[PDB]
RNA sequence: GUUUCUCUUCAGAUCGCAUAAAUCUUUCGCCUUUUACUAAAGAUUUCCGUGGAGAGGAACACCAAUUUUUUGAGCCUUGCCUUGGCAAGGCU
């Protein structure tokens, strides 16, 4: 079927690497057929390593180019 | 439906060791686990080469389909009953 | 004493002191280096001291 | 367990080395097969059942040897057991007279012998864990249950050696030096058994005295080990010995009208029926029964012929059960060609096995008992 | 030349019951257990007869200690047909007999009025009805699964 | 047999008679009872291919 | 193209879901003798039929909305590289 087999990764702690050289790290709970993610406890990794905290975020599917686990399935 | 010969060879590739290069220029080298019909791969136990030289090891990774621009499938597959 | 769990030609092996023997309806065969040697009872005793 | 026993001899004695070559080749082919030569010089083949042995005998003749071989009638292995407590405390003194061992034999309380073959308890376990098992399940005294020394004739054998001697009466340190020798003889004695050179089963042995020489030469080997074997035999013979026959479990499919015929065939062969039920969503009926393995020979061919081929039966090995009769009853006369009355069976089976083994027809009690104990038996 | 014939099933279904007086109603070959061609050959290669079988002129024209033999039951001649390498010596030219076939269980419908598939009374009623009712992983009701418009049971027409 | 027939195109069952492929012994085929554990190694596809 | 008839060749096959006789060598049996026999084995042939192939005759005849194909394009600055370009980096 069309959904990504992302079911494994849920509630484990992800890093993402986003289009345009951006990085965010997250505990995950969402996916839909386009891979639109809903990330929780989401940190923004700025260029300089000055880190922000931000709340729950949606991501557009096409913006992702990798999706990595910081703590295992 | 006519999902042709290449994606079947991708499913055939699973459980081996494949190399996989993304738009940005990062080169991954990892053991495959599953691959979907739009080429979303999961990959395990990777040694990644960065664009500028550096190596790193990784636990597990999932690589969006449209973001790839080759895989290096393991040569023994040339015999496979898809071909 | 019997050599527990080991047999030769289906016959039960016994130890006689330090000697490995089997009995074939009274004939004493001593385990030599590569062959079983039929042995008199007296010579069995005098090899087992 | 490969319970069914047939014996072979070659038609020409000069050809006997060729037969041995054949026997080694089948032994590789069939995993559960056991080939043994007993003290009588009989070549013996053990097998799980009728059709199993039939294929073994085909392969021996046609595939490997290509010689003429005589085949003896099928027989079953028997086991030796006790049903009652030893009437007399049996003691044996070693040949140097410097050591005295006393034992008694009793049955394993209806069940424990099964559990050990199922590996539910193991002598590799610590004595506390061993003690807890025996106390909780079987209500052993913990003092007894800690005092367990071996299983026999092997590490999962259905017989247990218990040291019931008090430390105030026997020096446990001195006893401990000779402990290992006792175990060895105990396993040995259970392996042979005194009635017909078949295994001892379901017997619990307690030691109730040990006099041990202070000098290492006189204890701890050549004196103790046969004497230990002898005292085990004396204790067993006084504890009302009995033979155990193997029973098969049988399952039969048949149409309803054939069911009554199945009962008839079983009744000839000392069979007992334990279930008979319709299998749901079919016309056939299952029947289930126990039958004695020695009586089982030909049963399948009987059942199918009487029921016009409609019934069919498979058979598998299951519990040992005590043979009717007394094996030591000298009064019984066995008349060679007749199918003997049931009370005689224990007498019959013991004699004929010994004959087949080449043993003396009757057990000289004097052989194993010391002269004071024979005087005690006389008194 | 009248070599080959090809008939429809209503023809065959009639011809069978015209012939019915001659035929025998054995559904399966289990009946002939030691009564087939192979069993007789064993009874001819040995010199020893099956009770109801035919008879022939024979093809040809310590260990034996009776006191060691437990004559529990007589070695009835059928047994030497069934296992000719065990209960017998010198099995020259003997044939292995076909051991068994599974009991064909066919239920003859007596009258054509009844539906062809029906729980005929000869068949034992299935006692089973889930009493200790198990809660195996059946998905929850209305959990987002619906079929497309036109799927149906394959041969429903 | 049905695996082998799927896997080996030249091999087909006879219409009248079962193709007992693993029953390699005449003895075994005469009885109609399997008597030896016979191994078979084949590669055969999943639903995924 | 379907039937037919004839010829040639190979038959491994329940060549046949059926079942005959003959010869020879032996073991037998009634038996003056011999056919004609008996009934088992083996080697053999004969006969009633058959299949496959080939030759020839005859008779009737569709979607541009993230996952590929209707585009995040395109533009600069640094180092090296003889130049060319490469490694990038930064932009809108």
């Amino acid at each position: 079927a069309h959904p990504p087999e992302l079911k494994k990764f849920m509630d484990k702690k992800l890093s993402l690497k986003l289009n345009g050289g951006r990085h965010v790290q997250g505990i995950l709970r969402g996916f839909d057929p386009f891979m639109n993610l809903v990330i929780d406890e989401c940190v923004e990794m700025a260029t300089s390593g000055q880190q922000n905290n931000i709340g729950m975020v949606v991501i557009r599917g096409n913006s992702i180019i990798m999706l990595e686990a910081l703590e295992r399935v | 439906m006519s999902i042709g010969v290449p994606i079947k060879v991708l499913h055939e590739a699973e459980g081996h060791i494949v190399t996989c290069e993304t738009n940005t220029g990062e080169v991954y080298r990892g053991k495959l686990i599953e691959a979907e019909d739009n080429m979303n791969c999961q990959m395990s136990n990777i040694t990644v080469t960065y664009r500028d030289g550096r190596v790193a090891q990784l636990e597990q990774v999932y690589i969006r389909g449209s973001k790839i621009r080759f895989l290096i499938l393991p040569d023994m597959l040339k015999n496979a009953p898809m071909l | 004493m019997p050599v527990i769990g080991k047999r030769h030609e289906g016959k039960q092996l016994y130890t006689f002191g330090r000697i490995v023997i089997y009995i074939d309806r009274g004939v004493v065969f001593v385990q030599g280096e590569k062959t079983w040697v039929p042995t008199s009872l007296q010579s069995l005793i005098d090899m087992a001291k | 367990t490969s319970v069914i026993k047939i014996a072979v001899e070659p038609v020409n004695p000069s050809e006997l080395p060729k037969m041995l070559d054949g026997l080694r080749k089948v032994n590789k082919s069939y995993p559960s097969l056991t080939t043994k030569v007993e003290e009588s010089g009989e070549h013996v083949i053990l097998g799980t059942g009728e059709l199993y042995l039939d294929c073994v005998m085909h392969d021996l003749r046609k595939m490997y040897s290509e010689i003429d071989i005589k085949v003896a009638d099928p027989v079953v292995t028997f086991c030796e057991t006790v049903v009652e407590t030893s009437s007399l405390k049996c003691f044996a003194e070693t040949p140097n007279k410097k050591n005295k061992i006393t034992m008694i034999a009793e049955p394993l309380e209806k069940g424990l012998a099964e559990d050990i073959e199922n590996e539910v308890v193991q002598i590799t376990w610590n004595r506390k864990k061993l003690g807890e098992f025996f106390q909780t399940k079987y209500d052993w005294d913990l003092l007894a249950a800690r005092s367990i020394w071996a299983f026999g004739p092997d590490a999962t054998g259905p017989n247990i050696l218990v040291d019931d001697t008090l430390p105030s009466e026997v020096d446990k340190a001195l006893l401990g030096s000779v402990k290992d020798s006792i175990v060895q003889g105990f396993q040995w004695g259970t392996r042979e058994g005194p009635l017909c050179d078949e295994l001892i089963r379901n017997v619990k042995f307690k030691i109730l005295d040990a006099v041990v020489a202070q000098e290492p030469l006189h204890r701890g080997g050549g004196q103790i080990i046969p004497t230990a074997r002898r005292v085990v035999y004396s204790a067993f013979l006084m504890a009302t010995p009995r033979l155990m026959e193997p029973y098969y479990f049988v399952e039969v499919q048949a149409p309803a009208d054939c069911v009554s015929a199945v009962y008839t065939v079983l009744a000839r062969r000392r069979g007992h029926v334990t279930q008979d039920a319709p299998i749901p969503g079919s016309p056939l009926y299952t029947i289930k029964a126990f039958i004695p393995a020695i009586d089982s020979f030909g049963f399948e061919t009987d059942l199918r012929t009487h029921t016009q081929g409609q019934a069919f039966s498979l058979s598998v090995f299951h519990h040992w059960q005590i043979v009717p009769g007394d094996p030591l009853d000298k009064s019984i006369v066995i008349r060679p060609l007749e199918p003997q009355p049931a009370p005689h069976l224990a007498r019959e089976f013991m004699i004929k096995t010994r004959r087949r083994k080449g043993l003396s027809e009757d057990v000289s009690i004097s052989k194993f008992f010391d002269d004071p104990m024979l005087l005690e038996l006389a008194k | 030349t009248y070599q080959r014939w090809q008939f429809t099933l209503p023809m065959m279904s009639t011809l069978y019951r015209l012939a019915n007086q001659l035929l025998t109603d054995l559904v399966d070959d289990n009946y002939f257990y030691l009564f087939d061609l192979k069993a007789f050959f064993t009874s001819k290669a040995l010199n020893m007869a099956i009770p109801g079988g035919p008879k022939f002129e024979p093809l040809v024209r310590e260990f034996n200690d009776i006191n060691k033999i437990i004559i529990r039951q007589p070695i009835r001649t059928e047994y030497k047909i069934a296992f000719p390498y065990l209960y017998n010596n010198l099995p020259h030219h003997v044939h292995l007999t076909w051991y068994h076939t599974p009991n064909v269980v066919f239920i003859k419908t007596e009258d054509p009025d009844l539906p062809a598939f029906y729980f005929d009374p000869l068949i034992n009623p299935i006692s089973h009805r889930h009493s200790v009712k198990s809660q195996e992983p059946l998905p929850d009701d209305d959990e987002e699964f619906e079929l497309p418009e036109f799927v149906e049971p394959f041969l429903k027409d | 047999d049905c695996l082998i027939e799927q896997t080996h195109p030249e091999i087909r069952k006879r219409y009248d008679q079962d193709l007992c492929y693993t029953d390699i012994l005449f003895t075994e085929q005469e009885r109609g009872v399997g008597i030896k554990s016979t191994p078979v190694t084949v590669v055969l596809p999943d639903t995924k291919g």
